[PDB]
């Protein structure tokens, strides 16, 4: 049996930050694709308002 | 070049140690290493009393040449020493306090 | 009997195996597919293919013999 | 793992010297005995002995430090000074 | 002639004799001869 | 390490290690015997394929 | 491909067995000149390393046989005439292989002890975490080649579907055209050389441990990697750094 | 001082010490140094080409001279390749004919066309 | 064996002989996350999996080769080596 | 359960999880966890090989696009065929054995979390190397195994000769 070092909390700030941002990005991607299947277009596309080509 | 002096002793002793190291490096078999080692000691014994300068300097030069002719490509070194497989493995860190460099930021 | 071009293509023989003896190769590979290429299986089919190759190699050594004899 | 002690080093060196045939006497080998004086070992013989010591404890003695050890106690303190041996 | 001839004896003694040094260089070979003879018997 | 410059004792080796060596060596020698028996002709070189 | 797959297993076993040998020494020395009597002390590491070596030497009935030997024979059976030279080159390599394998086998396990007495007292075997992988790979290095020979070297196996030009394909010719002399000579040479090396080491050590100046020179050439590493370090790398300085 | 490239810099110093360089790898490693790994002592002068002689520089090999090692390396390659080439001459002849294939060498199966049968097509 | 090491040196890998006192609980968390990730990946990538052969019919392959021949006849296209 | 996806994704976890969570887990757990992941990968590989000898119909896994510039279309595509499965047999078997061996061989070493993460890293990138269906994925694996080799040969960083 090897020695023991002090206890360390599993979820550090970096774990929470990076996991949260990454999982939120994937969740957003899936929500957009589902909203596209239902509504007809990605929910992100709706905010796109360029001037017309003409 | 003295026939018998402290410097002469240091030189000849260093050299005889070199010869024994060389023989161990070259000969795999232990029994034959003991054979050759005994013979090296005999050769070192026979020329021990050379007094006149020219002959001693000549014998020293020729034994130096002999040793150089028999140098080994890779000697045996114990692993924890400079030429060793373990030299400077897992060198324990110096214990040392953090010097600060900035008033505001660690 | 030499296999049909359509038969050769249908059983998807490799080009270097398309010989006068591929007719035996077809059953051998079918058995080597059924069994999982195990060494103790397919003995009869394997041996038949080997014997066909024996005949082909013998004909070629006699061909080389004749060619040698011309010189 | 394996760790040596000062007395283990001493016992090994004493057995080592006892095995040497060029020595004067076996009973006269002390911790502070002089190989040059008490054991009457030649110039080359003490070299052979240092070589035996390094072949026994698995270390490498430089030329300058080999010729410095003149007594058995000097040998023991040197061999205990070295971490890997 | 060797003045360390006492120091080297242990390298050629009991565990390190030609008989002992080459003992166990073919582990299990006897079990193998028995098993091969047995299989030769049973195969026929 | 009781004895120095002296004859060494017979090494002590675990029973499991001795058994494992027995099994490994026996299986190796037996497998080699099996293969030699089964492939003697082809492996030695026999039944020349050239016509006589 | 088959030789790659077969070589992986016994090469891994050789390296793991060497690691065991090294950990069995207090010094943890890797010099083969510093071991020497260890057969009695490490019988299981001996048997593992032995199995791996005999697999490498393509001894009969072992995995290395079914790969090495047929690769050696293909060169003779190859349609290209000049390829006959390769046969001899390969064969020499093969016997050369035995010579070093036996050399590490003898110098580690048979020779006569070359380390000091405390190392032999403390020389023991390793834990289960080391031992179990060696056992598994020993089984592999005995059985895998035989159990897999049909997949990769089979008379018409279609598993690897690579499109070999028919003019080039010659695996049948290398089996039917091979004679007894060539099919048997690498094997006999391996066996004979292995025995030769062991017996010359145990009985005539002088032939290996001479002191000829010329032989020591050629040995030094071979020991320093056919001075390649010097050649690279002085004539390319060092020259390149000088040119970069310029 | 010793090598040509250290000599070539001699006009390029004015009032910098002309140091004779020695490869750090060849300094005896039983002496004691302030930096043991680099085998350097504090305030020790540096040669102008010190980066080619420190411990991190390419390794130097002592057993042979560089010229002789070049001789040996070239000689090994020369003898091996020349021997192989020469051996190509004294070669036995094969005993079986290279094999052949139906349909004029399966020229159709390897792509091929009536008009182009030499490009694709076996020994037939 | 072991030796002292600076305790302030924080590495993502844990540093020296890192064996936290609460390692079994943390390992339970880590294995749960591992299982979740592997199963999500295995399921999500399932629609992008397919076998190599028998996915297009002989009709498609034959007619595509026929159409390519048609294309090469509209243009003036001889075959390789055809000269 | 998709064999190809698991064969790729499990060594990736055995690589990255120690780097993310090493301080929080410790080398006891990390060694056991990486070894277990590599073992499961090896078992899945052996089963896939068995089925493939049953029926030589390789699985392909076709993922997002890398480049779709003028005529050059490169995709993250993977396939396991006969050649690849032979490679993967060697890779996974030896990797699982080396992982088990290292628990014992490195038991004393202070830096075991990094070592086991690097062994797993090498396994993952070699799997990527052999499973890719185009020369670009092959090259990705080719360069990353070089990076991993650099990190492994210099594992004992304080040693000059190793660096
Ligand atoms: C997929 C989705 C991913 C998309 C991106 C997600 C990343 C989010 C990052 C984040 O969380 O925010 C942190 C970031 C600030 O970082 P920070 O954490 O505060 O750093 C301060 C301290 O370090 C923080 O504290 P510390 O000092 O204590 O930390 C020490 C340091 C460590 O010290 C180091 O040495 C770091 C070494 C370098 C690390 C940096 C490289 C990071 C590499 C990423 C990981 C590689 C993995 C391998 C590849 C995998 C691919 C997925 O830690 C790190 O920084 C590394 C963190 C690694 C965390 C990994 C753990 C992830 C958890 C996984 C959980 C899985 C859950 C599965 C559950 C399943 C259930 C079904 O803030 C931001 O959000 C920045 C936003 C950036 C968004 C992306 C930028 C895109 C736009 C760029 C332009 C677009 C293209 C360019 C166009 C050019 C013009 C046209
Ligand atoms: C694809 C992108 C993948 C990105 C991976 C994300 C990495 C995040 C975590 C990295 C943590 C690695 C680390 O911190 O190692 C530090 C190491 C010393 O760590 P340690 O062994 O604990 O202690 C020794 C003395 N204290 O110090 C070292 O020895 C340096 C080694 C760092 C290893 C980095 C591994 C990533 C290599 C791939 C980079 C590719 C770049 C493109
Ligand atoms: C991390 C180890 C690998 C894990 C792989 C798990 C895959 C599970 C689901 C995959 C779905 C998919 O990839 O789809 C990809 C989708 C749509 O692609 P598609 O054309 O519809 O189909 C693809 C398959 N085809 C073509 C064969 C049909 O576009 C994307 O999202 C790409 C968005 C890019 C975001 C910016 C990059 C961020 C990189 C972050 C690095 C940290």
């Amino acid at each position: 049996g090897p020695e023991l070092t002090p206890a360390v909390p599993f979820f550090q700030p970096y774990v929470l930050k990076w996991a949260g941002v990454s999982l939120g990005l994937v969740a957003f991607y899936q929500f957009n694709s589902s909203y596209e299947a239902k509504n007809g277009h990605t929910w992100v596309e709706t905010f796109f308002h360029p001037k017309s080509r003409e | 070049p003295v026939p018998f002096s402290a410097a002469n002793k240091k030189l000849v002793t260093s050299m005889y140690r070199q010869s024994l190291k060389l023989a161990r490096n070259w000969i795999s078999n232990r029994q034959l290493f003991r054979q050759k080692a005994v013979e090296i000691r005999h050769k070192f014994d026979q020329n021990a009393q050379i007094s006149n300068p020219r002959l001693l300097a000549r014998t020293l030069d020729e034994t130096r040449a002999h040793l150089y002719e028999f140098r080994h490509p890779d000697p045996i070194v114990p692993p924890s020493f400079p030429g060793g497989t373990k030299y400077e493995r897992n060198v324990p860190p110096r214990m040392e306090k953090i010097m600060q460099h900035n008033l505001y930021e660690p | 009997p030499l296999l049909s071009q359509e038969d050769m293509k249908k059983h998807k023989i490799l080009l270097a195996y398309r010989d006068r003896c591929a007719a035996l190769l077809v059953p051998l590979n079918e058995c080597r597919k059924k069994n999982y290429y195990m060494p103790w299986a397919c003995g009869h089919e394997r041996h038949e293919y080997e014997m066909c190759e024996v005949a082909d190699f013998q004909r070629r050594v006699k061909a080389m013999d004749k060619l040698k004899a011309e010189k | 793992a394996h760790v040596l002690t000062k007395d283990m080093i001493q016992e090994r060196i004493v057995a080592l010297l006892e095995s040497f045939d060029k020595v004067n006497d076996a009973k006269n080998i002390t911790a502070t005995a002089n190989l040059t004086s008490d054991l009457g070992l030649d110039s080359l013989d003490v070299v052979e002995v240092v070589m035996a010591i390094e072949e026994e404890f698995g270390l490498e003695i430089p030329d300058h430090d080999a010729d410095e050890i003149k007594t058995v106690q000097q040998a023991i303190d040197y061999v205990s000074a070295q971490p890997a041996a | 002639k060797d003045p360390w001839a006492r120091r080297e004896a242990w390298r050629y003694q009991t565990n390190f004799t030609r008989a002992n040094r080459f003992k166990g260089a073919a582990p299990g070979f006897g079990i193998a001869v028995v098993a091969f003879g047995a299989y030769l018997a049973a195969e026929k | 390490n009781y004895k120095w410059n002296g004859p060494l004792p017979r090494p002590h080796v675990s029973a499991g290690h001795r058994i494992a060596t027995k099994f490994l060596g026996a299986t190796m020698f037996f497998w080699m015997f099996l293969r030699i028996k089964e492939e003697y002709p082809a492996m030695l070189g026999l039944h020349n394929f050239y016509p006589p | 491909l088959f030789h790659l797959l077969g070589h992986a297993f016994f090469k891994a076993l050789l390296f793991m067995s060497a690691g065991s040998i090294i950990h069995s020494i207090l010094n943890e020395s890797q010099d083969i000149r510093t071991y020497g009597g260890l057969l009695s002390y490490l019988p299981y590491t001996y048997i593992c390393i032995t199995i791996a070596s005999l697999s490498l030497m393509a001894m009969p009935g072992l995995t290395g046989y079914y790969t090495k030997d047929i690769i050696i024979e293909s060169t003779y059976g190859s349609y290209s005439i000049s390829n006959y030279v390769v046969y001899w080159i390969a064969y020499l390599s093969a016997v050369l292989t035995c010579v070093y394998s036996m050399k590490i086998l003898y110098l580690t396990f048979y020779s006569n002890p070359n380390n000091n007495t405390i190392t032999y007292y403390n020389a023991h075997e390793s834990n289960i975490y080391i031992t179990l992988p060696m056992f598994i790979l020993a089984i592999f290095a005995m059985f895998a080649g035989w159990i897999l020979k049909d997949i990769y070297l089979g008379v018409g196996t279609d598993f690897v579907g690579t499109h070999i030009l028919p003019n080039n394909f010659s695996y049948f010719d290398t089996e039917f055209s091979i004679t007894q002399f060539y099919k048997l000579l690498p094997l006999i040479s391996a066996i004979l050389v292995s025995i030769l090396i062991v017996v010359l080491n145990e009985f005539f050590a002088i032939v290996f441990n001479l002191n000829n100046k010329y032989i020591n020179t050629v040995y030094s050439i071979f020991n320093q990697k056919l001075v390649s590493d010097q050649i690279l370090n002085h004539f390319i790398i060092f020259k390149g750094l000088v040119t970069s300085g310029n | 001082i010793r090598a040509s490239f250290d000599k070539a810099e001699e006009p390029m110093l004015g009032d910098y010490p002309d140091i004779d360089p020695f490869p750090a790898q060849l300094k005896n490693p039983y002496k004691k140094y302030d930096d043991q790994q680099d085998r350097r002592n504090l305030e020790e002068p540096l040669s102008v080409n010190d980066d080619l002689y420190d411990m991190w520089s390419p390794d130097r090999f002592t057993h042979f001279k560089n010229q002789d090692a070049l001789k040996y390396f070239i000689g090994f390659l020369t003898i091996f390749f020349g021997a192989s080439y020469v051996a190509t001459y004294f070669v036995p002849e094969k005993a079986a004919i290279p094999r052949e294939f139906p349909y004029e060498g399966l020229w159709k199966e390897s792509g091929g066309t009536e008009k182009s049968k030499a490009f694709f097509g076996q020994r037939s | 064996g072991r030796y002292p090491f600076p305790k302030d040196v924080i590495s993502m890998t844990g540093g020296w002989w890192a064996n936290p006192s609460n390692w079994k609980l943390n390992g339970l968390f880590a294995t749960g996350i591992a299982v979740g990730l592997a199963l999500w990946v295995s399921t999500a990538t399932l629609p992008y999996t397919r076998r190599r052969e028998g996915i297009t019919s002989e009709s498609d392959i034959s007619k595509w080769n026929a159409a390519a021949g048609v294309w090469r006849e509209r243009h003036g296209k001889i075959s390789t080596g055809e000269a | 359960y998709n064999a190809i996806s698991l064969i790729i994704i499990l060594p990736c976890i055995s690589w990255l999880f120690p780097l993310f969570f090493g301080r929080q887990l410790g080398y006891v757990f990390v060694t056991r966890m990486t070894s277990t992941l590599i073992i499961i990968t090896t078992l899945i590989t052996y089963y896939y090989f068995y089925q493939l000898l049953g029926n030589n119909n390789p699985i392909n896994l076709e993922l997002f696009n890398y480049l779709n510039i003028d005529y050059l279309d490169i995709n993250y595509n993977f396939e396991i065929d006969a050649l690849t499965i032979t490679m993967l047999l060697a890779i996974t078997t030896i990797s699982s054995m080396v992982h088990i061996y290292s628990i014992g061989y490195m038991e004393t070493d202070p830096h075991q979390v990094r070592f086991f993460s690097l062994l797993s890293m090498f396994t993952f990138w070699m799997i990527i190397l052999v499973t890719g269906s185009n020369y670009f994925v092959l090259f990705v694996g080719w360069e990353f195994i070089g990076v991993t080799s650099y990190l492994l040969i210099s594992f004992w960083v304080t040693r000059l000769q190793a660096m």
